[PDB]
C-alpha cells in the first residue's frame, strides 16, 4: 500500500495546488462566489478525503 | 553569536589556505585574545 | 660604547633584528646569517627553545668604550641585545635633565607635522574665503529662487 | 553546628547563608583534654576558622603592636578538608603534621588609614610539637603569586618581561628590585594550636588556633608585613 | 528523516518552510497591483 | 547596614508609591485637548 | 595636584552647565 | 479593498484601516494565526527530514524537536532518540491545521462581512464597549487556561515529560505530587531577578514548573470567568485609555516582557529546556570545561585542592563568596550553576573534595567534555567555537539562536509598546494629526517654561 | 568569623524581605500613599 | 596555462586534507592548511611544516647520523625517550617556586608520558612511537601534545615529532596529527 | 599620543598599580606582536611562538 | 542535476509562481483587489 499512499498523497498535493491558486480567484472575483459554491464545495470536499485517505493508508502501511 | 567568521574560507586546489584580509583580522583578533585579562584564565578556553 | 658582536657556543655570528619604526615595543631576536632566528629573550621562560642560556650566546664590544671586552653572564647578554634592538649602543647622562626614557621626535619630525596642520587648515581656508568670493552678491542673503 | 548538624543539611539549604566558610564545632566533648586514648591518628576533616586579623605595625617609639583591620575579600577565608597524622602521647606530648587539603586561602585587609594588606592564609606542612594543652610548629608560606602571575605591565617570572618595555631608555639598575627580581622564595610562618573540647566517642578534636605569618612581598617588591590571625580549630582523628 | 513512505516526497518539504515569507511578499505585490492605491 | 536597608526601602517604597497613585489620579484628562 | 586641577576643570564645566540652564537669555518670541 | 482618500491611511499602514471593520479584522487575525500554525508544521517537516538520530539534537540546528522532546514523545533515558514517527505527526497535524485556518482567514477576510455589529451581535465589539472587550478577554483567557491544564495532564497522566534530573542521565517520568504550595509557587515571582535568584527563569524541578501550571490555570479559568461576568470598575475606567490601539500597545507591552523572559529562560534555565536536546548553557560549558580539566590534572597524579594557581586564589578550586567550595579560574562567575551531572558531586558546604576525588562516574565526565566541546559560542555563518577560529566546527548552539532572536524580537515589541501607546494617548486626546495651529496650548502658557 | 553581614545575597527572599520590619514598612509606605490617594480621589472596588 | 580555462562545472582534485611529500630517504603525508616553515630549533631538523592557524601546531623531521646499528641499540623505548630530554625544551627560569598548583617544588614545566610502543612496516622495520602530553605553570593551551616516531637506518636517525596544543587537539587537530604520525615511512 | 608617561613611570616603579591604560597599552602589544609576521611581509619576521607576547593559559 | 535537486527546484518555481499568478488572474478577470 506504499505505491497507494504515494499516489494518493500526490493527488492530495495536486488538489491542494488546484484550492491554493483558485479559491482567491472565485472568492475575489465579482459573482464568482455564487456561481462556483458547488465546484469549491467538490475541491474542498475531495481534499478532505484525500486527507483522510493518506491518514488510513500510513496507519495501514 | 559574532560576525561572519571567513578564516580560512579560500583554499587552493591542493588545500593549501589562502589568506584573505579576513585573516589578517584574526591574527590581530589572536594578539588582543592572548592579552585581554593576563591571569584570569587557567584553562585554554575562554567560554565566559 | 662600541658594535657588539654576539656569537653563540658553537661560534655562529648571530645579529640582533633592529627594531622597525612602526613598534613602539620589539621583540628580541639573534638571527643567523642565512636568516634562521638561533637565539631570542623569549616571553615564557618555561620550556623555551632559543633562550640565550640554552644557546649560550655572548657579546663581544669592538671600538668604543667597551673595547675587547667581552661579556658571557645571560643577564648582560639580555640587556645589551634589547640595547642593540635599537641599533648602535650609546652611553647617556640622564640625571642632568631628568630624562624619563621615552624618545621624542626631531625638529624635522615637529616642523612637518606644524606645517602639515597648518596646510590642512588653509586648505580649508582657500575653499572658505574663494566661496566668499565667487558668491559675494548672495553672501548677503538671497532672494528665494 | 556540630559536623552532624551541617552535614544533614543539603546544599540549597546552605547557599548563600555563609555557614560553608564556617568550620564544625564540637558540642558534647568534655574539656579534660588529658582524657584522650594515646596513638597514632590519621587527622582529617581538619578545618580552621579566623575570628579576627591584625597587622604588626610598629610606631615612632618602636612600639610593635598589632592593629585591628577590616576584611575586604568576603568569606573566602576558611580553611577545610586538610588531612594529616597526629601522635598522642601518654604523657601529652604531640607530634601534628598537616599534609592535603585546602590548605591556603588568599585574603586582602585593609589597615586604617587605607591600605591594602594581601596574604595568603595557609597552615600547609604544618609540623606541630608540644603538649596536648598546647603545640606549637612552623609551616610553609608560599608566594602570594605564582611565578607565571603577570605586572600589570607583563613583568613576572617564566612568562614574563624582565623589563620596563615602556621605557625604551630606562632598564637599569635603578628598577633592580622591580624588574626580573621577582623572588617567589617561599616565606615560614609560627603557628600555636591549643586543644579547647574532644569527643572521644566520635574522635573529634576542637580547640583554638594563633598564628604568625608574613604578609604578600608582592614578588620581592616591598618587605613582608607580620600577618597575626587568631581563630578556632576542628578536626577528627582516624 | 522522513517515513520511508514520504521518503520520494523530500524536495516538498524541503521547500515549504520558506512560503510564509514569501507571503509578506505576495501582500506587497498586490498592493503593487493597485498602484498602491 | 540593616538601618541603612531600611531607610532606603522605605524611599524607594515612598517614590514608587507616589509615582503609581500619581499615574492613576485621573491623569488621562490633564491633557490641553 | 593633577587631581585638584581636573576637580577644578570638572567643577567648572558643571557650573558653566547650570548657568547656561538657570541663567540663559529668555527666548525673544519676533 | 480600500484607498487612502477613503480611509487617510496610506498603503504603508493600510492594515490600520481595518480598526473599525470588525470581521475583516477578524480574517486578518485569523489569516495570521493559520500562518503561525503553517510555519509550525512545515519547519517541523523541515526538521524532521533533516534530522538523524544518531546525532545530538542541538548538534544539528533543531529548534522545534527540542521543544516535542521535551515532551515525551519518542525519546529514551539519557535523551535518546527513539522513534521519529510523533514529530512527523505534530507537523502533519499543524500543517493541516494551519491550511484550514488559512481558508477561515481568507474568508472572514474577502466575502464574510465587513462589519459583523449588524448581522452577527455576539462578535460585534466597539472598542470601547468596556464589557463586550472584557467578555472578549474572558473567553480567550480561558481558552489559555485550559491550554495550561492541558500540559498538566500531559505531564500527569498521559506519560509525563522529560525530567533532566531523573537518577541517571535523565528520563522520561510521571510528574506525582506536583508542588501545589501557594508559599513555593508564588515565591519565584517575587524572587529577585539577579545572580543566585533568577526570578522564574531559576526553577529547577519539575514538580514546581507543573504546580505552577496547575495554579496558572486554574488562575486563568477563574479570572476569564470573571472579567466574562463583571465591568471595569470606575477607578480602572479613569486609569486606562479605551481604544483598540490602546489594547495593541498593552499586549505589546506585556509580550515584550514575554520575549525578555524566554530569552532568559532558554540562556540560562536547563530543567524547562534540557542540555541533553538544547545542549549546554553558558554557565553549564564553563563548569564543564573546568570540571574536566581538574578530572585529567587529577588523574595524572596531582591534588587540585591544594593546586594554586598563578594569582595565588586556586587553580582548580576556590570559596564563593559566602563561602562554598566552586571551580576555580574565571568560572568562579557561574558558581550558581546547578546540573544533572554535577549534583552529586556537591556536598552541604558546596563541592566535596572526597566525592571530587573518587565518586566521578564516567558517565559523568562524557557528558562534561561533551558539553565543553559544544559551548555556546558561534559565527553569524554557523561556525563554532570563538571568534578566533579554524572555521572548521558548523555549529551554533540552539540556545544562542533562542535567545538572540527572541531578545530582538522582544526589544522591538517594546518600542511597539512606546509607538502604539503614545499613538492611542494622542488620539483619545486629539494630537494625533499635529498642532492646532489655531489654539496652541504653549500659546497659552507663562513664558520662561 | 570575623565579621557581621546581612547574609542574604543569594536567597530566595521576597522583594529582599529579611526581616517583617521591611515588609512592613513597605505595606506602611504604600498604604499611607493610597489612604492620601483614596481621601483626595475617588476609589472604589 | 594561459589558455587552460576555467573550472565551472568541474570536480574537485583532492579533498583528503592530506599532501605527499618524498624526503631524502624517508615519505610522510602533510595537512594540507599546514605550510612550510623556515625555523630550525636544533640543527639537525631537515624538514619543518607548521599549522597557518595556530602556529603551537607543528612538525618537523630530524635526520642525524647515528652510531647505533639500529633504533633498538639504544634500549628499551623508555631510556630512547628519556635519551632525547631536549626537545621538550628547556626551563629558563631558575626561580625557588612552590606557589604553582601539580608541579614539583622550583618547577614550571612538567611532561607526562602517556604511552610508548613499537610499530612495524611493509619492510618489517620497527619505529619507536611516542606520546607526551607537557603541561607549564601558565597553563598554554591547557599543555602540549607531542607524537615522536623515530627509527635507524642506514647509519642515521629519523625522528618525526608532531606538536599541538590541547586546545587544537580536543576540537579535530588530533586526527591532523595522528596522520602525520601514521604516514611517517623511511626505507 | 601613545602613552601617558607619568603612568608608565608610576607602573614601573610599582608593582601593583594598574589601570584601563595600561591594559589598553598591553592590548596594542599583543595586537602588534602576533600581527606583525603575516600584515608586513615585507619585514620577513620569522618569530617564534616563545617571544610572542601572552596571557596564562590562551 | 540530482533528482532531488529537480524536484526541489520545480516545487519552488510553483510556490512563488502561485501567488503573482492568483494576482494576474485576478487582474484580468477583473475581481477586486
Ligand atoms: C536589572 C537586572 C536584571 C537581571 C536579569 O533579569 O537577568 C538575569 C535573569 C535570570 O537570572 C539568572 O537565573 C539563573 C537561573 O539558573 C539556575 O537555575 C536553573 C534552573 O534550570 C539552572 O539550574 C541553572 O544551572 C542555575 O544557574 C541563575 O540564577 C543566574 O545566576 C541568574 O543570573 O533574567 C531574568 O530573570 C528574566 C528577566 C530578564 C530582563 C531583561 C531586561 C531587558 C531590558
Ligand atoms: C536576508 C537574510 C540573509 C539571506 C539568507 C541567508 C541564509 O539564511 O542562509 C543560511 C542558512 C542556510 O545555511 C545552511 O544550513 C546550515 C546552517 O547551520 C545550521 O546547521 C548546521 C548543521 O548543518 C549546524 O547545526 C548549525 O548549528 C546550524 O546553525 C549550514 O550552514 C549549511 O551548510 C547551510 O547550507 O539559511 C537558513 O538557515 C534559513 C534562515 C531563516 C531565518 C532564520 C532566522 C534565525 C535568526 C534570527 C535572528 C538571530 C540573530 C539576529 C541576527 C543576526
Ligand atoms: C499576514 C499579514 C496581513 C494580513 C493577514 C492582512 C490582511 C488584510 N489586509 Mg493587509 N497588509 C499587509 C499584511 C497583511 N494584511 C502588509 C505587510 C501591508 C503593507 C504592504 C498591507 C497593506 C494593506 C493595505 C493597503 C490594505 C490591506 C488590507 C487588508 C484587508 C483586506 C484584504 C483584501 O481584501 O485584499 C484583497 C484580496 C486579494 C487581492 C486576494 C489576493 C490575496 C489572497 C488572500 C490570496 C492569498 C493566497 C493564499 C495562498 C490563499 C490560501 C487559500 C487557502 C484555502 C489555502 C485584510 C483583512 C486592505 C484594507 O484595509 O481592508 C479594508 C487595504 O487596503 N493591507
Ligand atoms: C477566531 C475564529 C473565528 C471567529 C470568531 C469566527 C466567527 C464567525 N464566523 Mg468563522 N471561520 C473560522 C474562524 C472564526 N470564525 C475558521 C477557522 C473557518 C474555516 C473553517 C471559518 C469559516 C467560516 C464560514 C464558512 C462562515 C463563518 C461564519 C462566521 C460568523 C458566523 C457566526 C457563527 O455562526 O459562528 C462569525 C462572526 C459565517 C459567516 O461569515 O456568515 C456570513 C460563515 O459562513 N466562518
Ligand atoms: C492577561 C490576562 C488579564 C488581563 C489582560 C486582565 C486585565 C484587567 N483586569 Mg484581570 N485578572 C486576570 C487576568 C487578566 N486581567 C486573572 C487570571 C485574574 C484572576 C486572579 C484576574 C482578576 C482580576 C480582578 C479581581 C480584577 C481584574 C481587573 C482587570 C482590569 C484592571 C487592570 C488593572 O487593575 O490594572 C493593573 C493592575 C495592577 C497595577 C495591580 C498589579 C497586581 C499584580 C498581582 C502585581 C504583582 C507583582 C508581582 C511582583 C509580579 C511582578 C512581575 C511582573 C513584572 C511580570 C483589566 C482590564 C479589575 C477589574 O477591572 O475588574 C473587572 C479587577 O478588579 N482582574
Ligand atoms: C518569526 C516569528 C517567531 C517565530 C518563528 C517564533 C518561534 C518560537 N518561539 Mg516566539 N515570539 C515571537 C515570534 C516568533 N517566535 C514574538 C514576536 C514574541 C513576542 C516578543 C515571541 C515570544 C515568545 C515566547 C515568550 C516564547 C516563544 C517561544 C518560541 C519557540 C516555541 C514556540 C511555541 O511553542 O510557542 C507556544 C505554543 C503555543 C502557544 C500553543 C500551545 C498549545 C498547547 C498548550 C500545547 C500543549 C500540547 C500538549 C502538551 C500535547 C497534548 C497532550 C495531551 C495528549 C494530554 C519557537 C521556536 C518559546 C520559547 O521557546 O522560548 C525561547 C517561548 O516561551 N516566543
Ligand atoms: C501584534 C503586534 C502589532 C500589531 C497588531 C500592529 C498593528 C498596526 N501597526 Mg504596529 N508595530 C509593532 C507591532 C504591531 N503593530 C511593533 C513591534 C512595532 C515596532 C517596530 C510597530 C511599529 C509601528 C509603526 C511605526 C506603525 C505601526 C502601525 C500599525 C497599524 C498599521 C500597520 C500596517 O499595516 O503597516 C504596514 C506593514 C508593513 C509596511 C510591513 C513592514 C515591513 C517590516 C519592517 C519588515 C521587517 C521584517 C524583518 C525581516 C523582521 C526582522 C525583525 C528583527 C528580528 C530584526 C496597525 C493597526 C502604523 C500606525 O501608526 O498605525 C496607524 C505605523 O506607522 N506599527
Ligand atoms: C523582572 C522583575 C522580576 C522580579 C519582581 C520582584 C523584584 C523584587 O522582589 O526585588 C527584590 C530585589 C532584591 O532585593 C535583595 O534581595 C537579595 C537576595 O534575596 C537580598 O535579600 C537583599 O537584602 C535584598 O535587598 O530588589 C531589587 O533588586 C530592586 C527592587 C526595587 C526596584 C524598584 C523599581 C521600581 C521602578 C518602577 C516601578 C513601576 C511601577
Ligand atoms: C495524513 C496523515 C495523518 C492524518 C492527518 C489528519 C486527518 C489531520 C486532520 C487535521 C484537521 C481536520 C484539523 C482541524 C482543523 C480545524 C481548525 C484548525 C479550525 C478550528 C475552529 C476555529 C479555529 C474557530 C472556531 C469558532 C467559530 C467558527 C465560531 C465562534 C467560536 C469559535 C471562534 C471558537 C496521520 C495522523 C496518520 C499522520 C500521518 C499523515
Ligand atoms: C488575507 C490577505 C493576506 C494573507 C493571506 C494568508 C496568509 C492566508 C493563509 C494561507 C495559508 C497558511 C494556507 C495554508 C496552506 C497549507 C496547505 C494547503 C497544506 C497542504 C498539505 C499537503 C498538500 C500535504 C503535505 C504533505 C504531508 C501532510 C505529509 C509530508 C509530506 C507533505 C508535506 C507533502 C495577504 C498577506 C496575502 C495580503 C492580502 C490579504
Ligand atoms: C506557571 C509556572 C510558575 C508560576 C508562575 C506564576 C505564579 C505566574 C504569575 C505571575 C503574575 C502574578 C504576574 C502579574 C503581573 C502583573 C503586572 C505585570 C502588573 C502591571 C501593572 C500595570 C501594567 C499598571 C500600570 C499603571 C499604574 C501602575 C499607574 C496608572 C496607570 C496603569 C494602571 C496603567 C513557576 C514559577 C512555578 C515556574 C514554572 C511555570
Ligand atoms: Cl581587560
Ligand atoms: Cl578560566
Ligand atoms: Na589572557
Amino acid at each position: 500500500m506504499t505505491s497507494i499512499l504515494q499516489i494518493a498523497l500526490l493527488g492530495l498535493v495536486l488538489v491542494s495546488f488546484a484550492l491554493v491558486v483558485g479559491v482567491p480567484v472565485v472568492f475575489a472575483s465579482p459573482n464568482g462566489w455564487t456561481e462556483n459554491k458547488g465546484v469549491v464545495f467538490s475541491g474542498l470536499s475531495v481534499w478532505f478525503l484525500l486527507v483522510f485517505a493518506v491518514g488510513v493508508f500510513n496507519s495501514f502501511a | 553569536l559574532n560576525g561572519f567568521n571567513f578564516n580560512q574560507s579560500v583554499v587552493d586546489s591542493n588545500g593549501r589556505v589562502l589568506n584573505t584580509w579576513a585573516d589578517i583580522i584574526n591574527r590581530a583578533n589572536l594578539g588582543m585574545e592572548v592579552m585581554h585579562e593576563r591571569n584570569a584564565h587557567n584553562f585554554p578556553l575562554d567560554l565566559a | 660604547l662600541g658594535h657588539a658582536s654576539f656569537k653563540d657556543q658553537e661560534g655562529r655570528e648571530l645579529f640582533v633584528r633592529r627594531m622597525p619604526t612602526f613598534f613602539e615595543t620589539f621583540p628580541v631576536v639573534l638571527i643567523d646569517k642565512d636568516g634562521v632566528v638561533r637565539a631570542d629573550v623569549p616571553f615564557r621562560k618555561a620550556e623555551s627553545k632559543y633562550s640565550i642560556e640554552q644557546v649560550g650566546v655572548s657579546v663581544t664590544f669592538y671600538g668604543g668604550e667597551l673595547n675587547g671586552l667581552t661579556f658571557t653572564d645571560p643577564s648582560t647578554v639580555k640587556k645589551y641585545a634589547r640595547k642593540a634592538q635599537l641599533g648602535e649602543i650609546f652611553e647617556f647622562d640622564r640625571s642632568t635633565l631628568q630624562s624619563d626614557g621615552v624618545f621624542r621626535s626631531s625638529p624635522r619630525g615637529w616642523f612637518t607635522f606644524g606645517h602639515l596642520s597648518f596646510a590642512l587648515l588653509f586648505f580649508f581656508g582657500h575653499i572658505w574665503h574663494g566661496s566668499r568670493t565667487i558668491f559675494r552678491d548672495v553672501f548677503a542673503g538671497i532672494d528665494e529662487d | 553546628l556540630t559536623y552532624d548538624e551541617l552535614q544533614g543539611l543539603t546544599y540549597l539549604q546552605v547557599k548563600g547563608t555563609g555557614i560553608a566558610n564556617t568550620c564544625p564545632v564540637v558540642e558534647q566533648g568534655t574539656s579534660n583534654v588529658r582524657e584522650l586514648k594515646p596513638g597514632d591518628y590519621k587527622l582529617e576533616k581538619f578545618c580552621m576558622e579566623p575570628t579576627s586579623f591584625t597587622v604588626k605595625e610598629e610606631d615612632a617609639k618602636g612600639r610593635e603592636e598589632f592593629v585591628k583591620t577590616k576584611l575586604l575579600t568576603r568569606l573566602t577565608y576558611g580553611l577545610d578538608g586538610m588531612n594529616g597524622s597526629m601522635k598522642i602521647n601518654n604523657d601529652g606530648s604531640v607530634e601534628f603534621r598537616e599534609d592535603e587539603g585546602l590548605d591556603y586561602a588568599a585574603t586582602t585587609v585593609k589597615l586604617p588609614g587605607g591600605e591594602y594588606v594581601p596574604f595568603l592564609f595557609t597552615i600547609k606542612e604544618f609540623d606541630g610539637k608540644g603538649t596536648l594543652d598546647s603545640f606549637s610548629g612552623d609551616f610553609l608560606v608560599p608566594s602570594y603569586r605564582g611565578s607565571t602571575f603577570l605586572d600589570p605591565k607583563g613583568r613576572g617570572g617564566a612568562t614574563g618581561y624582565d623589563n620596563a618595555i615602556a621605557l625604551p631608555a630606562k632598564a637599569d639598575a635603578d628598577e633592580i628590585q622591580r624588574l626580573n627580581n621577582k623572588s617567589y622564595t617561599p616565606g615560614k610562618g609560627s603557628a600555636v594550636f591549643s586543644v579547647a573540647k574532644v569527643d572521644t566517642e566520635t574522635g573529634e578534636i576542637a580547640g583554638v588556633f594563633e598564628s604568625i605569618q608574613p604578609s604578600d612581598t608582592e614578588m620581592g617588591a616591598h618587605p613582608a608585613k607580620d600577618i597575626k590571625i587568631t581563630g578556632l580549630w576542628y578536626g577528627q582523628l582516624t | 528523516k522522513l517515513p520511508e513512505a514520504y521518503a520520494p516526497f523530500s524536495p516538498i518539504v524541503d521547500v515549504l518552510p520558506i512560503i510564509p515569507v514569501l507571503f509578506i511578499l505576495l501582500a506587497f505585490v498586490w498592493q503593487a497591483s493597485v498602484s498602491f492605491r | 547596614m540593616l538601618t541603612l536597608k531600611i531607610f532606603v526601602y522605605t524611599v524607594v517604597t515612598f517614590f514608587v508609591g507616589l509615582f503609581i497613585f500619581g499615574f492613576l489620579s485621573n491623569d488621562p484628562s490633564r491633557n490641553p485637548g | 595636584m593633577e587631581a585638584l586641577v581636573y576637580t577644578f576643570l570638572l567643577i567648572g564645566t558643571l557650573g558653566i552647565i547650570f548657568f547656561s540652564i538657570f541663567f540663559r537669555e529668555p527666548p525673544r518670541i519676533a | 479593498g480600500r484607498d487612502q482618500e477613503t480611509t487617510g491611511f496610506a498603503w504603508w499602514a493600510g492594515n490600520a484601516r481595518l480598526i473599525n471593520l470588525s470581521g475583516k479584522l477578524l480574517g486578518a487575525h485569523v489569516a495570521h494565526a493559520g500562518l503561525i500554525v503553517f510555519w509550525a508544521g512545515a519547519m517541523n517537516l523541515f526538521e524532521v527530514s533533516h534530522f538523524v538520530p544518531e546525532k545530538p539534537m542541538y548538534e544539528q540546528g533543531l529548534i522545534l524537536l527540542p521543544h516535542i522532546a521535551t515532551l515525551g514523545y519518542g525519546v529514551g533515558p539519557g535523551g535518546e532518540v527513539l522513534d521519529t514517527f510523533p514529530y512527523f505527526v505534530s507537523g502533519v497535524l499543524h500543517l493541516i491545521s494551519s491550511a484550514v485556518l488559512g481558508f477561515g482567514g481568507v474568508y472572514h477576510s474577502l466575502i464574510g462581512p465587513e462589519t459583523l455589529e449588524e448581522s452577527y451581535p455576539f462578535f460585534g465589539y466597539v472598542w470601547k464597549d468596556k464589557n463586550k472587550m472584557t467578555n472578549i478577554l474572558g473567553y480567550h483567557l480561558i481558552i489559555l487556561g485550559c491550554g495550561a491544564w492541558l500540559l498538566v495532564l500531559k505531564a500527569l497522566y498521559f506519560g509525563g515529560v522529560y525530567d533532566t534530573w531523573a537518577p541517571g542521565g535523565g528520563d522520561v517520568r510521571i510528574i506525582s505530587n506536583p508542588t501545589t504550595n501557594a508559599a513555593i509557587i508564588f515565591g519565584y515571582i517575587v524572587k529577585s531577578p539577579f545572580g543566585g535568584d533568577g526570578w522564574i527563569v531559576s526553577v529547577d524541578n519539575l514538580e514546581d514548573i507543573i504546580g505552577g501550571h496547575i495554579w496558572i490555570g486554574t488562575l486563568c479559568i477563574l479570572g476569564g470567568i470573571w472579567h466574562i461576568y463583571t465591568t471595569p470598575w470606575p477607578w480602572a475606567r479613569r486609569a486606562f485609555v479605551w481604544s483598540g490601539e490602546a489594547y495593541l500597545s498593552y499586549s505589546l507591552a506585556a509580550v515584550s516582557l514575554m520575549g525578555f523572559t524566554a530569552c532568559c529562560f532558554a540562556w540560562f534555565n536547563n530543567t524547562a529546556y534540557p542540555s541533553e536536546f538544547y545542549g549546554p548553557t553558558g554557565p553549564e560549558a564553563s563548569q564543564a570545561q573546568a570540571f574536566t580539566f581538574l578530572v585529567r590534572d587529577q588523574r595524572l597524579g596531582a591534588n587540585v585542592a591544594s593546586a594554586q594557581g598563578p594569582t595565588g586564589l586556586g587553580k582548580y578550586l576556590m570559596r564563593s563568596p559566602t563561602g562554598e567550595i566552586i571551580f576555580g579560574g574565571e568560572t568562579m562567575r557561574f558558581w550558581d550553576f546547578r546540573g544533572p551531572w554535577v549534583e552529586p558531586l556537591r556536598g552541604p558546604s558546596g563541592l566535596d573534595l572526597v566525592k571530587l576525588k573518587n565518586d566521578i562516574q564516567p558517565w559523568q565526565e562524557r557528558r562534561a567534555a561533551e558539553y565543553m566541546t559544544h559551548a555556546p559560542l558561534g559565527s553569524l555563518n554557523s561556525v563554532g567555537g570563538v571568534a578566533t577560529e579554524i572555521n572548521a566546527v558548523n555549529f551554533v548552539s540552539p540556545r544562542s539562536w533562542l535567545a538572540t532572536s527572541h531578545f530582538c524580537l522582544g526589544f522591538f515589541f517594546f518600542v511597539g509598546h512606546l509607538w502604539h501607546a503614545g499613538r492611542a494617548r494622542a488620539a483619545a486626546a486629539g494630537f494625533e494629526k499635529g498642532i492646532d495651529r489655531v489654539d496652541e496650548p504653549v500659546l497659552s502658557m507663562r513664558p520662561l517654561d | 568569623l570575623v565579621d557581621d553581614r546581612m547574609n542574604g545575597d543569594g536567597t530566595g527572599l521576597p522583594f529582599g524581605v529579611n526581616d517583617g520590619i521591611l515588609g512592613w514598612v513597605i505595606a506602611g509606605t504604600l498604604g499611607t500613599i493610597w489612604a492620601i490617594y483614596f481621601v483626595s480621589q475617588k476609589d472604589l472596588g | 596555462a594561459y589558455g587552460e580555462g576555467a573550472n565551472v562545472f568541474g570536480r574537485v582534485t583532492n579533498k583528503s586534507g592530506f599532501v605527499p611529500y618524498a624526503g631524502d630517504s624517508f615519505a610522510l603525508l602533510l595537512p594540507s592548511k599546514w605550510n612550510p616553515s623556515d625555523q630550525k630549533e636544533v640543527e639537525s631538523i631537515v624538514l619543518r611544516y607548521e599549522d597557518n592557524f595556530d602556529a603551537v601546531n607543528n612538525l618537523y623531521v630530524v635526520e642525524d647520523k647515528s652510531d647505533k646499528s639500529s633504533i633498538e641499540a639504544y634500549g628499551t623505548p623508555e631510556e630512547f625517550i628519556s635519551q632525547f630530554g631536549y626537545l621538550l625544551g628547556k626551563q629558563a627560569w631558575a626561580g625557588q617556586t612552590v606557589s604553582e598548583g601539580g608541579f614539583d617544588a622550583n618547577r614550571v614545566s612538567n611532561a607526562a608520558l602517556l604511552g610508548v610502543a613499537t610499530e612495524k612496516d611493509k619492510k618489517g622495520k620497527t619505529y619507536y612511537k611516542f606520546e607526551i602530553l607537557t603541561r607549564t605553570a601558565d597553563g598554554n593551551e591547557g599543555g602540549r601534545h607531542q607524537l615522536v616516531k623515530a627509527t635507524v637506518s642506514n647509519g642515521k636517525l629519523y625522528l618525526l615529532k608532531v606538536q599541538a596544543g590541547d586546545k587544537r587537539w580536543f576540537k579535530g587537530t588530533d586526527k591532523e596529527c595522528l596522520g602525520v604520525l601514521d604516514s611517517f615511512t623511511v626505507v | 599620543a601613545y602613552d601617558f608617561v607619568s603612568q608608565e613611570i608610576r607602573a614601573a616603579e610599582d608593582p601593583e598599580f594598574e589601570t584601563f591604560y595600561t591594559k589598553n597599552i598591553l592590548l596594542n602589544e599583543g595586537i602588534r606582536a602576533w600581527m606583525a609576521a603575516q600584515d608586513q611581509p615585507h619585514e620577513k619576521l620569522t618569530l617564534p611562538e616563545e617571544v610572542l607576547p601572552r596571557g596564562n593559559a590562551l | 542535476m540530482s533528482l532531488t535537486l529537480i524536484l526541489q527546484l520545480v516545487a519552488l518555481f510553483a510556490v512563488v509562481a502561485a501567488g503573482p499568478l492568483v494576482v494576474v488572474l485576478l487582474s484580468v478577470r477583473g475581481g477586486n483587489l
